[PDB]
Order: C-alpha cells, then structure tokens, then sequence
C-alpha cells in the first residue's frame, strides 16, 4: 500500500436547463402516421395573400387579390383602394390564402454495455451509480440541443449586423461586425409589429437609491461570450446601455439567470448555447477575437416569442419527450445461446421529438465578438 | 443509418463478443457460403 | 504512504471522455466514444446526434471515463537554543515569555 | 487591471466557480448608497488599493464602490474596502508579491 | 482464447445452430460487404 482512498468522488453537475421549460406539447395520436399539419390563416391586405381571384374593380384580372397589399406607402394606397363607380358590375374580388405547417417527429436513443468482472473487480463500489447519473444528465443534455438547434435553425427575424447579410460576411478583420445598440433596438421594433407578446411588464420603480426603471421586454438568450460587449455598450448619449440586475432587483420580479436588460430586451445567459463555430471568413490577421476556429466563429442572439415553439410528443404524457430505459442486469437475465453463462450487461434509452415552429417570428440576430 | 443498409438491400447481424454491427453483401454471402475453391462466385 | 488518491467522474459529453466503446448509428464502431462531443457547434453536432430507427438494434454506444486526483503532504519545522548564561544576566527577566 | 480585464475573470469563472458566495445587494432608502452585484471575495495587496480607488469604468464614471456605499444595505465581510463588478475587494495584510 | 481476439482488434459473431463462434475481419466484412465485384478490396 502507498496511498490513501478517499471514497467521496468528484462529480460535475448538470447544466440547468433554459430552453425546455418554454415549450408547449401537441399530443399526436398512435394509430396514425408521424407527421403533424396545421393551416394558417394569412390576412387578405397582407402581402402573403397570393390568389388568382383578382379581377380589377372598373376592369378585368389583374393577379393581385390583395389590393394594395402591404405597401405602406401614400404614393401608392390611393390609387390602388377599392374605389368604385355608382354602376356596381365588378369589384376587386378578393381572394384568401391558407398555408400549409409540416411537423416531423424523429427517433432517439442511447445504449452501453458492461461485464460483470467490471463492476465486481473495481476500485470504486459506487460505479453502478456514477453510470447512471452520468447517462441520465447526458440524455437531459442531449435533449436539450434539439430543442435549441431547431429554434435556432427557424427564427423569421433574423437582423445582421452592419451590411452583412450572411454567415460568410461576417468578420472581424476589418470593422468587426458586432451588435450595435442601434441594432438591438431595431430587433425589438421589428419584433414589435406583432407576434412575441410583450414577456414582461414595464417596471415602475421602487424606492431606492441606486434603483432605475426598465420598460417592458422580452427575453433575450445570449451565450456568455458576448455578455461583455453588452456591458461596456454606449448610448446615444454616451451613458450606460447595459442596465444591471442589481438596479431593479428590488422593483420587479426575476427571471432565472439574468444579467440585466438592454432597450425592449432582458439579457438571459445560457451556459450551453451552441454557436456558428468556424463560419465565418478566413482569419488572416485575426484582431484577437476568442471567434476563431479555423475562421471567424458566429454567436447568435435569441429572442423566443411565446408561440413559435410547439414540440410534439408522440405518446410523452404532456412533456417535451419521455425517456424509456431498460436494464438488463449480468446474470440468468442475459442468458442466452450468444453469452450461455450471462457476464454481459445493458442499459438503453430511448426518446422522441419533434418541433414545429409555428408562426416563425422568432429572433434570432448573429454576433462575432470577444 | 441502418435503413439505409436495409432499404440498399444488404442485411445485417449483431457482432456479440465485441464490436457493433457487420453488414452482409449479396457477393459477400456467396462468398461466405463456399466449401472448396469451385464454389464461390466466379469474381473471386 | 503521504499520498492521498481521489476519482473524479467527467460528464458523458465532454471531450474527456475519451473511450473506444463507441459504436455509430450505422453499426460500425466509431473512434469519438464521447458522442457529439463538447464541441457547441451546431455545423457538426445535428450530424452525430443519436439517430435511432424503426428497426433498432447495436447503434449509438457511450463509454465513460473517470480522472485520478493526487495529493501531497510534506513536513515542515524550526527551533531555537539558548543559553542559561543569557536568561539570568539579561536585564529583563521576562525574556522566556 | 482593466475593467473589461476584470469582469472577463467574472464571466469565465462564472461559467465554473462556486456560487456568488455573497448575494446581490439591493437598493436602500438612504441618499448615497449605490447597489452592487453578486460577488466573490476578491484577495487584494494593500498597495493595489489606490490603483483600484482611481479606477475608471467603460463610461468614464468611477468603477470602485467604497464599502460605506452599501455598509446599509447588506453584510460586509472581514477587512472589505469595496466592490468592483462582481467582485468584493478584500485586503489582506499579508498577500504575497 | 476470446480474449486474443479482441486484442488483435477483432471482432467475433455467435452461431446459433453449430458454430458457437465465428470470427469477422475487417478485410472479409469489407469483402462479405459487397454487391456485385465492384465492391471488393484491390487485394481480391
């Protein structure tokens, strides 16, 4: 003997979950197929609305249903409303439009092995234990990914910074195309037509000292990276733009691990947010920006609304999924013409997802930074 | 992904004593099924 | 013997938990035991995301690792001497406190 | 240090370390507290003390938070000076060099 | 002994009706997966 065993051993521990805890289930029937539809309903004026019923008001077809649609501009509504003469033959004739939502649901699973001489010939006693732990937290990890991939993948609103305009433009070689706060603004405007409700309530102020008042926002996930460009972020008038926490913890109430707020948006940071690593251009004199795996690394910026998230569960009783293990202890259990004296374990679990993205107005704005 | 070795046409068995899967071709398996040097396929 | 041993159990997804029990969704045995990796990099991690089927069967096999942790303990000391000549004669005759 | 320099320690050791041993100090009725963040103790030399006093934030306001700013509104912990983003400055007489 | 097998890295499949064991190489999987003679190794 030369040394001690500590039994105690040293675990790391489960990264808190952020994404699952917003979604919403759709139930799916068994005895049908795997797939999910829904028919949304476009406004007549807006300019989705596409139809071959359009015969002009004093006049014949057109191949515009939608009137003026959604032009905004006075040059235009005038000459293209519905105007109509004191002869009432023919008018604009409207149609309608209905889209068309497909949602898949996809298989999962794990499995891993041991042997009895493993479990029973080891240094530690508990490793029966730890494996468990360790397979059951991944699960909960993976599971998680799945979620953000897709929501990441489907988000309407997508805003680049500067004249960007694609993944690849994105650089820091030059002027390093970073979130501006004029940027941040922007999102929240064009998210303020419609869609993502307003998550929270505009803050009132309580009485304090150091305490300010923040305005109505909405949930903003951000990985850890970027929280400091946020920080040291000036106005217009060249203040603070990063409102901290601690300046209306005393007001208003908290969501789990936040930072502070920007404009119409509470900074949320996730410990596991997955990032466009290594996708952006090719990094010749690379300014020393931690974004740097082969090429420039892209971050997003995710603002999820409350209705662009249906995940659907196959048979999951109202969760985002159910994880269905089976242990198949050493021993007569694992007896068989394969193995016919049973030195043979197994652990398998399987999971089922699926999401839809509904009503895509979800934000989802790049950043290469740090 | 296994359907894609499914629906190509091979099949599959399960490598027990370690190891993952092994997939038998149409050529492989009359390979395989040869006794002396006048019965496997005529390529090999 | 002066030396303290620990264990500490890395998580199944990080890039430490390098094990050769790694078998892909198409059955054959991969070398990155740790699937998907630790890499966030949503460029490669929808490719090895553990894709099962109808079918089922020996595909997407983990391992897991544990780490040694070692300690050390050492000794350590001083002393000083004096003189019976010293204590007496001095002029303060609290020196030994 | 830098104040950038400094909280570019909070956020990667935030993505590890042990919680905010000391809670987030909330705002007090009084007429010159200041609100500070949750921190970790942070182990200083005496002679750095006027180094951080005169320390400037990304605004060009001051970035030290003398302790008696929030003396009030929380605890203050043994030989605490002040605080700095999510770090409480404590002073130790015998830090090495 | 089995164990010889796996360090050799190779892998072994079970018999159910009168082999018990069979041992698969990677060269004659690569060659047991195959279609037609397109899809052997330059060896064969």
């Amino acid at each position: 003997r030369l040394d001690y065993y500590y039994k105690k051993a040293l675990v790391d521990a489960a990264k808190e979950m952020y994404f699952g805890q917003l979604a919403e289930v759709t139930n799916m029937p068994k005895n049908m197929g795997k797939q999910i539809k829904l028919y949304h309903y476009v406004p007549l004026l807006d300019d989705r609305n596409v139809n071959d019923q359009g015969i002009d008001a004093a006049g014949a077809t057109i191949a515009n249903g939608n009137l003026y649609g959604s032009s905004k501009d006075i040059g235009t509504i005038p000459s293209k409303l519905p105007a109509l003469t004191e002869n009432g033959g023919r008018v604009n004739r409207v149609g309608f439009t209905r889209i068309q939502l497909i949602g898949s649901i996809k298989k999962f699973g794990f499995f891993y092995e041991w042997t009895q001489e493993a479990m029973d010939f080891d240094t530690d006693e508990e490793l029966d234990s730890h494996l468990i732990q360790e397979a059951v937290k991944g699960a909960n990890e993976i599971t998680e990914d799945q979620l953000q991939i897709d929501l990441l993948n489907g988000a309407g609103v997508v805003r680049y910074p500067g004249a960007a305009t694609s993944n690849a433009d994105m650089t820091g070689e030059g002027t390093a195309t970073v979130v501006t706060y004029e940027g941040l603004v922007k999102m929240g405007i064009t998210l303020n037509d419609n869609l993502c409700p307003m998550q929270t309530k505009l803050i009132a102020g309580s009485l304090m000292t150091d305490t300010r008042t923040i305005q109505g926002a909405r949930a903003l996930y951000i990985g850890s990276e970027l929280e400091l460009q946020l920080r040291k972020m000036k106005d217009p008038f060249d203040n603070a733009a990063f409102i901290p926490v601690q300046q209306y913890a005393d007001a208003g109430n908290l969501l789990k691990g936040e930072i502070g707020s920007i404009a119409s948006f509470r900074v949320i940071v996730v410990p596991k947010m997955l990032k466009w690593a290594g996708a952006g251009a090719t990094v010749t004199t690379n300014p020393g920006y931690y974004a740097t795996s082969g090429k420039y690394d892209v971050f997003p910026m995710l603002c999820v609304g409350s209705g662009s998230f249906t995940t659907i569960g196959f048979q999951t009783d109202g969760k985002t999924v159910k994880f269905t293990t089976y242990t198949k202890k050493p021993g007569i259990e694992t007896v068989s013409y394969a193995d016919p004296y049973g030195e043979m374990g197994l652990t398998s679990i399987k999971w089922y997802y699926g999401s839809l993205i509904l009503r895509p107005e979800w934000i989802a704005l790049f950043k290469t930074v740090a | 992904d296994v359907d894609a070795i499914l629906a190509d046409g091979k099949q599959a068995v399960a490598v027990k004593h370690g190891g993952g899967l092994v997939v038998v071709g149409e050529l492989g398996a009359q390979v395989l099924a040869a006794k002396d040097v006048s019965e496997l396929p005529d390529g090999v």
